[PDB]
């Protein structure tokens, strides 16, 4: 039943009495569920240290990873160019899929297109599908640019991205000038940040391989910037920024910061903004190239050092202090821009709030998951703010990685408590969690389900999720964050100490029980 | 547009009887005008009203948990003309300082919408026997000009 | 160096105009252990010189926040305008167990707020009327008291007659307190006049009722109030020891516990400056003696202990060294852990009344030395109690100002400075490691064993915090 | 007892068994506490309507104001003057108030100066006290202006400021060309907002009274903005980006920016950016003077109006989409720069945001209070995202404002169920949340109370603070965010439904009870 006035949703409804006897009799009548007292006794060992082993030693199956596929992430890099449309040649279902997983944690439109291999390309390949699939989309869709990457099926079977396009052009199915860059990206090897990777050095080869005679480094005075999958659009912001601050020329290598952020002004746009197809070609022409996310842009650095010629700086992620600041020198080493007074304003300000906030921060505990460059830019912050990064998990993270990152916390004391997990998900972080239970979790959506089963044992377990990371889509427009440069740390800083004094109000307002630490002032 | 007066002078010579007449004739040849009495006397709107003694802000304020449980309605009166009066009163003989009593009163038409932007002139009749920083405040306050 | 000192001094006072100059020049001091009579180096409890930023609040601040403010089932009515009462509106720490709103209410700020109407006609038929308001909407409230603020006094109220004749007409006790901030040069008068408000309108109370049992044992903590808990981790140990603590004065106290006062064999006061004055009125009329403690660090705490049990039986005695014994392993460990990462640092201090002498002791249980201390408003006895304490040749200030401060921090330069809330951020910004000693910087207790492990944690987790290593930029 | 590896602070060391055992002993013991019986029934009496009748007939008792005293308005507002030091004479233990309150919300030192008026002055006047005080206050601390307000007690006794400060210069106190404006700022008289105002208007009046035959409007091309009492950092910053953004030459009447927000570099700068006296002089040459938070500005109205003879635009606090429209669009035609592409583009992505979160908005129900213009700012957005501002509280509103308020809930069906409340204080407003139960309460620090007292009652009854106005003591941070412009609408819209997600998550966060609707996508 319903009231009009104060209708309910699926939660409460469910909640009414003769919803919830019709679900008893549902389960007791039809459901031959394990008996209450047994589900309660296996999700205790669940939680044990035994159990935790038997997890660790698992070899093929995989519950609840903390990465995805390729072609994701070369979607995202693809969708970073002006008027290029996100082309993946193969099955369909997975462009329903990435288009789907953007669209949630952007809340904004994402466009691309699949060329719909079927079972009769099983066979014999691709090959008519991409001809008329190119065709199809330039005249319908009407892009400058078509970036092409693969999903398995066709990756798989072996089509050959390059015959493909060539014979498409050859026998007119799309001008032979029209840019098709192009990267095979087969899910079954690494994660989504080494398809932005493929797709990207795909684009770069493709404005600059057959024409480097014709450049000159440091020509065009500027410096370039390769983001990497990058989700926040503070993030391209704040770097862009940063740079006109300093007075220092430069070149943003894929930046879908307009094409993901579009005003609801009564007119869809497509396409926005982006790096231009001249920005690509001129490239070779820079001074240098800066690669944000060097520990998954290292296809996109061989091809940068070896044949652009630039001495791309050995330089971590700018996130926190130590690395912003480290950023911002190399930078300012290569332009021959000084810091301006401004930045250094911005830097004391960021020092400033760890001062304050430092007695809250100190010593608490966290388990986080993520990306590489992230994931460590993350462990070098908790760092300087005195707190200890117990379990760190990356899923698609590799053996090099771990050794830079165990490197980083042996530079500390508030390292010492740490271990570093690669080839590990989230399956394996719940044991953690369970085991030598932290303080908070800094994650990503999936991290919800974590929290939940902590409680379960006990509200005294529970282990409150922060979400920080690529997904989040239970929460509106925190896409708008920033996680890099000072701003970026004022923001992760401001929501650490925030998520520890909320759940300190929460423990403390117990009316005549906890409420004697409920203060006022903190 | 609006112009703040101030008639100020000593008692028993006929300031307040003055400060009315003039009052009205501005009433009478067109003007918009308002009369806020400051004599802890309380008698500068009688003539303009017809009545024996006009409630004063101060005295029904005494009463009140706060000035703002007052109403313009009770406090100002349409007269002669139209001229709106007001009286200031006193605090109980004594005890207040009459200076601070006043600007209570004409804080109170201020915020209650009092001067309404019609409004030609308003004139305040204030005692000016002993001129001490209570008589003082509405020159100290930029109440009159 | 005593020369190096007595040279800083005088290097600060040329800023200051004549009067000012010779002023200051009889508030700052270089310490000299061997005196006793502190007058012979340092004044103390005059009034602070216009304009120079003095640190200290008033003496409402004294009356109202510090000793009635506690009191837990009491409303405490904010009496004048609205300012006073919200900005000291749970600023203090003083905890305590209750449902507050309903029988409790240190929380709220109750006040009668001053429109002009009341400064032109008096508040005293305001107050009657708020006073039936507040027995009408908080029911379970066991007595009001009534703290003045500026313009009571100054408009000639009586609040005195107003308490009479409501407190006759409920049966219920209102103490009137002329704790205006006017009166006075600082927060001690405050005390003093808190003090005999007590004495005057509610300690007399039970003087003919001999209903309450009492032991050979009976204690009362006279001035601790309770501070991050700071109370609670101190009765524990004196009832560890046997001994029955009737009434906390006044963290967490009940109005019910003070008037049960008179009936102890003992008064334990921390707090010398707020509550001595009450405590010589006992010993007075009741005959009541009383002794100073100290419950700050293990050497001071386990001292005290000690002391107090030899004031009673053998029994109290050996219960005494039981409960040395028990903490001893514990505090150990503390210093064990804490002692190595701060040995040798150099602290600087600047509090209240009691703080700044009294913490000495725990800062040296850590290899810790005090090197600049001083008080808001302390009192010379407070001073002959302090020189004894710090070290030969160290820096001392009384109602330092903020302009002395700030210079004698630059030259010194302390590991680490304990004060105030205003004073913080000042010397987080010169990249010195700052601790709030009046709040604990919400942190605590840091009374007792378990306080003293509070207290290690947070001294080593702010010197040696990673941030103090940033303030300056690479580029520089 | 302690374990020196895990160190409990109060909480939770009290509830260990022999401290929980020692608190019931002492209770029993000397308490004479109430049954907790009777400390229940007079709990759940608290939260009828019977009760909320008795609470809202108070006449004499307040409880819990929201509203602070006159001189902690003028201290900031002297605040925001380059190298300007807050005076103000009368009682010291004022200033210990006022400087530390501003301590805790923007966690910065705050400079103020008194000049200790004791009690042999409260018979003869503080006019010593003024002239040792000036001379002290400007060789001590050198500042280039020292601002006079005063506590109560100077504001009781009469004491002339103007003539204080004349004989304090004719007499060699201080140099007779030292600005030393001044306000009488009593705080029995309306709020702290009024003194913001009233200190205001007197260094305006310092700087042009006498030397207005001297101005022309319109001739130094500027567009003056007073701010009025504001305690967060990013609305000082939008509104100056937003101008500069547009081209339009401004100036910023009382800037505390700078000095609310120095960098922590090794170095104590009490003094920082501000309002030159030059713009101050020249202020009155603009072309107009637009007042930011007009409800707390009216004597400084009359003043600009009435001498600068400035055409003071008729426009509300720039919160929200109308608002912030109204404001740009005012500016535009004072200056004669138009609206640029980006700000029209930045409107267009809060439109965007109001879209993607309008589901989760609708219908929601809030109590609220703080100063008048926020207030109705925060009430008119409110009405712009579908929202219900059910209990509106201001308690030092008055009744002309109360009117203006009215009419803009009239203007929209979304105000239906609106009630505004001045004179009123949080214990009234906790009667109301009990009695017309809302979701949430958007408010200061002093709410924290609230929502404990509706937990007591059940955790199906508690109503969840959203912190918004000032001050705010128990989170770190917060004053660095924006509520003005379309920036502050996307952080209010952004703060308003992540509260609303957060709360969705803990209802339904109970295992195999309240989780079937525990959505990974919202
Ligand atoms: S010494 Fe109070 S803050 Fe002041 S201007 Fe009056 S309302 Fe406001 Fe002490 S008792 Fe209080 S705190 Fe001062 S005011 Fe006097
Ligand atoms: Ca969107
Ligand atoms: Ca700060
Ligand atoms: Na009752």
């Amino acid at each position: 039943s319903q009231q009009v006035d104060k209708i309910k949703a699926s939660y409460p409804l469910f909640l009414d009495q003769d919803y919830k006897d019709m679900l008893a009799k549902k389960r007791d009548g039809f459901e031959e569920k394990y008996p209450q007292d047994k589900i309660d006794e296996v999700f205790q060992w669940t939680t044990t240290k035994e159990y935790q082993e038997l997890n660790f030693q698992r070899e093929a199956l995989t519950v609840n990873p903390a990465k995805a596929c390729q072609p994701l992430g070369a979607v995202l890099c693809a969708l970073g160019f002006e008027k290029t449309m996100p082309y993946v040649h193969g099955s369909q279902g997975c462009v329903a899929y990435f288009r789907s997983y953007f669209n949630r944690h952007f809340r904004e439109p994402v466009s691309c297109v699949s060329d719909s291999m079927t079972e009769d390309a099983a066979v014999f390949g691709g090959q008519q599908n991409m001809k008329d699939g190119l065709q199809n989309c330039k005249a319908t869709y009407k892009p400058d640019m078509i970036a092409v990457s693969t999903t398995c099926m066709a990756e798989v079977i072996g089509d050959d991205l390059n015959a493909f396009i060539n014979n498409s052009k050859k026998e007119g199915f799309i001008p032979d000038e029209f840019p098709v860059p192009f990267a095979h990206t087969p899910s079954f090897v690494g994660s989504h940040v080494t398809g932005w990777d493929n797709m990207f050095e795909g684009i770069a080869r493709y404005f600059t391989l057959k024409s480097m005679d014709d450049k000159v480094v440091g020509s065009n005075k500027k410096i370039n910037i390769v983001p990497g999958f990058e989700t926040y659009l503070g993030n391209f912001r704040v770097i862009k920024r940063m740079l006109s601050e300093m007075g220092v020329g430069y070149s943003l290598l894929s930046d879908p910061e307009e094409v993901l952020d579009t005003p609801a002004d009564g007119q869809f746009r497509m396409y926005a903004g982006g790096t231009t197809q001249e920005e690509m070609k001129d490239a070779p022409n820079a001074l240098n190239t800066v690669l944000l996310q060097p520990w998954h842009l290292e296809k996109t650095k061989k091809f940068v050092e070896g044949t652009w010629k630039h001495e791309v700086p050995k330089l971590n992620i700018p996130m926190g202090l130590d690395w912003t600041d480290e950023f911002l020198m190399k930078v300012s080493e290569i332009s021959g821009q000084p810091i301006p007074a401004s930045l250094t304003k911005e830097r004391g300000r960021l020092v400033d709030m760890m001062t304050d906030s430092h007695t809250w921060l100190h010593g608490k505990r966290f388990a986080l998951w993520g990306d590489p460059d992230f994931v460590m830019g993350l462990v070098k912050f908790l760092l300087e703010l005195g707190c200890e990064p117990v379990h760190i998990l990356c899923h698609n993270g590799n053996k090099r990685w771990k050794k830079a990152v165990d490197a980083i916390l042996a530079a500390s004391p508030y390292g010492k408590n740490a271990t570093v997990y690669i080839g590990k998900d989230l399956w394996h972080l719940r044991s953690l969690v369970f085991t030598d239970k932290p303080d908070f979790m800094i994650g990503n959506s999936y991290g919800k389900f974590i929290q939940r089963d902590t409680l379960h044992k006990g509200k005294e377990f529970e282990v409150p999720l922060i979400r920080i990371g690529f997904p989040i889509f239970d929460r509106h427009h925190l896409h708008r964050s920033t996680t890099l440069g000072y701003e970026g740390a004022m923001q992760i800083l401001t929501t650490l100490v925030n998520s520890i004094l909320e759940r300190l109000d929460e423990e403390t307002r117990g009316m005549q029980a906890t409420d004697y630490n409920h203060d006022l002032v903190r | 547009a609006m112009r703040q007066c101030a008639i100020y002078g000593k008692g028993g010579i006929g300031k307040s009887t003055t400060t009315q007449n003039l009052v009205a004739a501005l009433a009478e040849m067109g003007k918009k005008v308002m009369i806020v009495g400051c004599d802890p006397k309380a008698d500068s709107t009688r003539l303009i009203l017809h009545s024996k003694a006009q409630n004063t802000i101060m005295e029904m304020a005494a009463e009140a948990g706060t000035v703002e449980d007052l109403e313009l309605e009770d406090v100002l009166k349409a007269g002669y003309g139209g001229v709106k009066c007001v009286e200031s009163g006193g605090p109980e003989p004594g005890v207040g300082c009459a200076g601070r009593g006043v600007i209570t009163a004409i804080n109170f038409l201020e915020e209650e919408g009092a001067y309404e932007d019609d409004l030609d002139f308003v004139f305040y009749d204030v005692l000016g026997d002993v001129v001490c920083g209570g008589f003082a405040m509405p020159i100290r306050e930029n109440k009159a000009q | 160096s005593r020369e190096e000192v007595e040279s800083l001094i005088q290097e600060v006072l040329e800023v200051y105009p004549e009067k000012a100059r010779k002023d200051r020049n009889k508030h700052l001091a270089v310490n000299d252990p061997a005196v006793t009579q502190s007058k012979k180096c340092i004044i103390s409890n005059k009034k602070s010189q216009p304009g120079l930023m003095t640190i200290r609040g008033c003496a409402y601040a004294g009356s109202k926040g510090v000793v009635w403010g506690p009191i837990k089932d009491m409303i405490h009515i904010s009496h004048g305008p609205v300012g006073c009462g919200q900005y000291s509106r749970a600023g203090r720490r003083n905890y305590y167990i209750g449902t507050t709103g309903v029988n409790a209410f240190v929380t709220m700020n109750f006040t009668s707020d001053f429109q002009e109407k009341d400064i032109v006609f008096g508040g005293d038929k305001k107050l009657a009327k708020l006073i039936d308001e507040v027995e009408t909407l908080f029911p379970l409230n066991k007595g009001i008291s009534v703290q003045s603020e500026c313009p009571i006094g100054l408009i000639g109220d009586d609040i005195e007659s107003v308490s009479k004749v409501k407190g006759a007409e409920l049966s219920k006790t209102i103490v009137p307190v002329r704790c205006e901030g006017f009166r006075g040069v600082s927060q001690s008068l405050g005390h003093h006049i808190a003090n005999d408000a007590v004495r005057d309108w509610v300690l007399g109370k039970r003087d003919e009722d001999t209903t309450f049992a009492s032991t050979p044992y009976d204690v009362a903590i006279i001035g601790d109030y309770n501070i991050g808990g700071d109370a609670w981790s101190s009765r524990i140990l004196l009832e560890e020891m046997g001994l029955r603590c009737v009434a906390q004065w006044s963290g967490d106290g009940s109005i019910s516990e003070i008037e049960l006062t008179p009936k102890v064999k003992l008064n334990l006061v921390h707090c010398y400056r707020s509550m001595n004055y009450i405590s010589r009125h006992m010993e007075e009329k009741y005959g009541i003696p009383w002794m100073e403690y100290n419950f700050f660090g293990p050497t001071k705490t386990i001292e005290s202990l000690r002391a107090i049990a030899a004031k009673f039986d053998e029994s109290i005695q050996k219960k005494c060294e039981e409960v040395i014994a028990k903490y001893k392993p514990e505090w150990e460990a503390v210093v064990a852990k804490y002692r190595p990462r701060l040995e040798g640092k150099r602290v600087m201090l600047y509090i209240g009344g009691l703080r700044p002498r009294h913490v000495i002791g725990a800062y040296e249980d850590l290899g810790m030395e005090v090197v600049g201390t001083g008080y808001e408003f302390a009192h010379n006895d407070d001073y002959d109690r302090t020189m004894k304490e710090m070290g030969d040749s160290t820096l001392l200030y009384d109602d330092v100002t903020g302009y002395e401060f700030e210079e004698f921090v630059k030259r010194i330069k302390p590991d680490l400075i304990g004060s105030g809330i205003k004073e913080k951020f000042i010397f987080q910004k010169m990249g010195i490691p700052f601790r709030e000693m009046h709040s604990w910087d919400y942190s605590g207790p840091y009374h007792g064993f378990d306080g003293f492990a509070i207290f290690a944690r947070d001294m080593d987790m702010t010197l040696n915090n990673p941030c103090w290593k940033k303030l300056q930029a690479p580029w520089e």
